């Protein structure tokens, strides 16, 4: 079977998450974790240094994670011209994005619960509206179903350029996304539903560019 | 030219590396402040060029890593070796290429950086220093830092040691053709001199010492490590 | 069967390298199609599979008009190619990359699929690499694990590019009896390469091209014949 | 001028491929190392080279043992290397690859660096690409500006991995003058083939390689006499 497709993408899955959460903790695991072997060594200095600021870039460099991971080495694929016999051998493009869906829904679970029980752990050590944990297992669900038409590089005009075009949408989205929850308020407040239609009109130009008819 | 050309690559990757960094770290702090406070359009370029002078020179080690990977996955390295280059080529040419690219955010920092958290400060009137030269820090001796933010200024030379070595890991690797497997370990085996030349500088003050060369040597014994 | 391409063309940025290429082959036939660098044989392939976008040409089942159609359902209707540039999965084993390919084959089970799989290896002999990782190969076993996973797929017609590139004589002559052991189970194939000392010894009629004008077409002694061919390709 | 390699050896994972593989070469020579698939000729050129690290072996020029210096040096010493998988630049155009390999050579104005590129652009007849951005060309005007990047350089040695992949007879043929009017200027080289019909006719002797065993050596016609290797490697 030709299962290589997640077998090798989440390779490159735990690398760019890695790579990238030690990333945007760079000036924290400099400065207060340099000065603790010197100056002070409470436990919960580096416990809680560790739990400053792991839910939300979580929730948002796993996705980031997905989609970049999965541009990678898939377009390595593409430029090394693997798939022009791959898919010359009675495939098509739903093995692909299956082989993306499976991958996806294996990181679902990871990024249903660095919300799901990463929030009352974000409560008590962080003090120190439902909708939107079905639109965070939906914006990993979607971003397989995306980037994998998106960057389909020839093998004769490459480039990295590619990712451009998949990140911005991806701003384009998580700029919006957030802000409309902001308006309104607190869990059982409401603001306007309109995230019960962005996460729809971005299934919309994911599922004609996966179509292609 | 070969210096024009592994110019032409990296700089354009590294404008998609540095994108990719700052362009989420501007969300990460968007999230949050318009979460807790807040209120429509200012808040991106609230915060702009301290995150480039942050993020730079680690987006230098990342892009210039990975698009010199993916150009030498395809040979084209062993055979400019073949035909003559050594480290020449680094050192003449990303270099040559990255250092003028930090020349200017030290521009940046010195010129309208703290200008750039000014502005922000006097725009937090709707709601409800580690970035400075010269000017404060000899009457701050008679006033620790002494010259902590001298070594924050000294940094053209720190980044290259920092990429040097770094890319001098994919210089060589010719087990088969070994794509791309090991410099993640590369940046891994580089990112360690932030968590030791940064806290190398508590060590100094304990016995004595006098901070210029104090500065000085962890950033150029790495330099010296590994001139292959 | 019978695949048959009318007036084809193809350009870019003004140079034009496709003009007027015709091509006829039936089921059961070695039909070849030589000629001199930037000929635009590979070009020819891409407008006859379906990977670039095509300017004129009608590429027809002579029923069936699937010209505008893309690449993964022209392999469904039955057409097979192979990659000039090496294009082997490039972390799998031998076995990996052909029993994976033979999962696709939807006309017997998982047993029979090792049994080819096995016979394959054999047929190759490649048995003593068949579980050396796929990247690291040397170009005359990449270029023949090449062969047998495009091979695998059985497909009514099949098109090569430099299928003889960096490959040793026996087993330039070995793969040379398992297409005409092919020709004989009846499956057409298109040939394109530069060894044509050995090239001509099994091809049936060849197509010959020069900068998008099929200059030339014939048996083997009429096309050597050609003092033409000879000043143009040959020498 | 010599360079002399005596009983190199290479392994990995158990399985050996090279043992007491040696190789002799002088200043203005044609050496070729046929040999079939997997026999060890680009791992050899690999510890020749210094790509690998050697298990055993003396790379000496006759006087200076160089032979753990690194591959940069060693082409600072004067040896010329081509890849089997081609490895041109991948953006920049023809002239642009020849006259930045030019740039290095320390010996000559720019005037006369962009006089030799016209005279090799003239030489190999690629004036009509010239101008064509390097990843898109085809596999015989590739490994023809591989062939003309490596000879730009002007080494004293020179080795060679297929020259011959992908290419119309007659550019084969000017290649053959090409460097056999370099071995006019006395410039030693080393090639590994596989088109024996047009390899034989160049080169001055031939050592042979089978898994590491360099069974034979000797002129053409006493190699092609040998019916060891005709069952071996020619059949």
């Amino acid at each position: 079977i030709i299962r290589y497709l997640v077998r090798e993408t989440l390779k490159s899955q735990l690398a760019i998450l890695f790579i990238l959460l030690l990333i945007f903790f760079c000036q924290k695991l400099v400065r207060i974790l340099g000065a603790a072997v010197d100056g002070d060594i409470p436990a919960n200095l580096v416990l809680s240094l560790l739990g400053l600021g792991v839910p939300e870039m979580a929730q948002l460099i796993l996705p980031l994670s997905l989609f970049l991971g999965l541009l990678m080495t898939l377009g390595k694929l593409y430029t090394e011209s693997e798939i022009t016999v791959m898919h010359a051998c009675g495939l098509s493009k739903a093995v692909l994005v299956k082989a993306a869906m499976i991958l996806a829904v294996f990181t679902a679970i990871v990024a249903a619960v660095n919300v799901m029980w990463a929030g009352p752990w974000s409560s008590r050590h962080q003090d120190e509206e439902l909708n939107w944990r079905i639109t965070l297992v939906f914006t990993v669900f979607m971003m397989a179903l995306m980037v994998v038409p998106l960057s389909v590089v020839n093998p004769r005009q490459g480039r990295v350029l590619s990712m451009l075009p998949a990140m911005l949408l991806y701003l384009l989205f998580f700029l919006i996304q957030t802000s409309l929850k902001s308006n309104g308020g607190k869990g059982k407040l409401d603001p306007t539903l309109w995230m019960w239609t962005v996460n729809l009109i971005y299934l919309a130009l994911a599922i004609v560019l996966n179509l292609w008819d | 030219v070969l210096d024009r050309y592994i110019g032409k690559t990296i700089f354009t990757t590294i404008m998609m590396t540095l994108f990719m960094l700052v362009s989420l770290s501007g969300i990460i702090k968007f999230v949050d402040q318009l979460k807790k406070a807040g209120g429509a359009g200012m808040y991106t370029l609230l915060s702009v060029p301290k995150d480039v002078q942050i993020f730079f020179p680690m987006a230098a080690l990342l892009g210039a890593l990975l698009g010199l990977g993916m150009l030498a996955q395809r040979s084209e390295l062993v055979v400019m070796q073949a035909s003559g280059f050594t480290r020449m080529q680094v050192a003449l040419s990303v270099m040559k290429t990255a250092i003028p690219l930090v020349l200017l955010t030290m521009a940046i920092g010195e010129w309208v950086a703290p200008q750039g958290e000014q502005m922000a400060r006097n725009y937090r009137a709707q709601a409800m220093p580690d970035a400075l030269s010269i000017s404060g820090l000899h009457n701050y001796v008679k006033y620790r830092y002494q010259l902590n933010m001298w070594s924050k200024i000294f940094q053209p030379l720190s980044v290259a040691v920092m990429m040097l070595m770094a890319l001098s890991f994919i210089f060589g690797p010719l087990r088969s053709v070994p794509m791309g497997v090991r410099v993640v370990t590369g940046i891994s085996f580089g990112f360690v001199f932030y968590v030791l030349d940064q806290i190398f500088g508590p060590l100094t003050l304990v016995y004595g010492i006098p901070p210029i060369i104090g500065a000085l040597l962890p950033s150029a014994s790495f330099f010296l490590i590994s001139l292959w | 069967a019978t695949l048959t391409a009318k007036n084809l063309a193809k350009a870019y940025k003004g140079r034009r390298v496709v003009e007027d290429v015709s091509l006829t082959v039936n089921s059961g036939e070695i039909v070849g199609l030589l000629g001199p660098n930037g000929a635009g044989k590979t070009t020819t392939f891409y407008m006859v599979v379906g990977i670039v976008p095509r300017d004129a040409g009608n590429i027809i089942i002579d029923d069936d008009d699937i010209s505008l159609l893309p690449l993964h359902a022209r392999a469904r209707r039955g057409i097979g190619y192979l990659p000039q540039e090496a294009s082997i999965f490039r972390r799998l084993s031998v076995y990996d990359n052909l029993m994976a390919v033979l999962q696709i084959r939807d006309d017997l089970s998982a047993e029979q699929r090792e049994d080819r799989a096995n016979e394959l290896m054999e047929e190759f002999h490649i048995e003593h690499l068949r579980d050396s990782m796929g990247q690291s190969l040397s170009g005359g076993e990449r270029r023949r694990v090449e062969i047998a996973r495009a091979l695998a797929a059985n497909p009514k017609f099949i098109l090569l590019d430099e299928p003889f590139a960096g490959v040793d004589p026996i087993s330039v002559i070995d793969i040379k009896r398992i297409i005409e052991h092919l020709r004989d189970s009846g499956l057409g194939v298109l040939i394109t390469d530069h060894n044509v000392r050995e090239t001509l010894a099994v091809c049936e009629r060849a197509y010959i091209v020069s900068q998008g004008h099929l200059i030339a077409h014939g048996t083997p002694t009429e096309i050597l014949q050609d003092e033409h061919v000879k000043r143009v390709y040959l020498g």
